[PDB]
């Protein structure tokens, strides 16, 4: 429930939708606000599996 | 093959509507296709002797 | 100077850009885009009452 | 007499754990009720 739940925080990004990052932007910050929502999906997988 | 989660016909109805990612298929005849609570195997005769 | 103020995350959006519809496809894998909201999936009948 | 061939603590123990996920292809589950979490929906990658 917790990595689920995960999903949704935004880790400094305008939105935690990809569809609503790219809708929006071009890939030249596009590519910013997905490597923000990258870095906490991945810190949350880390801990999950540790 | 296993479709791991997967129910037979969904994976049926999509590979003869070719809507999979995969491109590759495992050729299909009839008692080739098995319905297990792991999935969908597809490839392997079962059989009844243990 | 003109600053164009405006808020992209309610629902009921009411200003939207020149762009065509398509009819609608139901309990098909379908791309679909409802007022800037996208995403691929299988649309169906609901019961919610919203 | 009952299917499973288990004892009746056995019958007794499994009926006073209850499981979260019950494993099976759970696929009937995903349309209309309350979408219900499992804890993914196998929507989120969690299986
Ligand atoms: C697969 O789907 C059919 C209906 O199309 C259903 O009757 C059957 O029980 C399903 N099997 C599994 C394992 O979900
Ligand atoms: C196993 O035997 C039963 C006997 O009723 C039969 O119905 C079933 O189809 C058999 N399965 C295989 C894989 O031979």
């Amino acid at each position: 429930n917790t990595l689920v739940k995960q999903l949704s925080s935004k880790f400094g990004a305008i939105s935690s939708v990809l569809n609503d990052i790219l809708s929006r932007l071009d890939p030249p910050e596009a590519e910013v606000q997905i490597d923000r929502l990258i870095t906490g999906r991945l810190q949350s997988l880390q801990t999950y599996v540790t | 093959v296993l479709y791991q989660g997967v129910n037979c016909t969904e994976v049926s109805v999509a590979i003869h509507a070719d809507q999979l990612t995969p491109t590759w298929r495992v050729y299909s005849t009839g008692s080739n296709v098995f319905q297990t609570r792991a999935g969908c195997l597809i490839g392997a005769e079962y059989v009844n002797n243990s | 100077v003109v600053v164009l103020s405006f808020e992209l995350l309610h629902a009921p959006a009411t200003v939207c850009g020149p762009k065509k519809s398509t009819n609608l496809v139901k309990n098909k894998c379908v791309n679909f885009n409802f007022n800037g909201l996208t995403g691929t999936g299988v649309l169906t009948k609901s019961n919610k009452k919203f | 007499s009952k299917p499973s061939k288990r004892s009746p603590i056995e019958d007794l123990l499994f009926n006073k754990v209850t499981l979260a996920d019950a494993g099976f292809i759970k696929q009937y589950g995903d349309c209309l009720g309350d979408i219900a979490a499992r804890c993914a929906q196998k929507f989120n990658g969690l299986t």
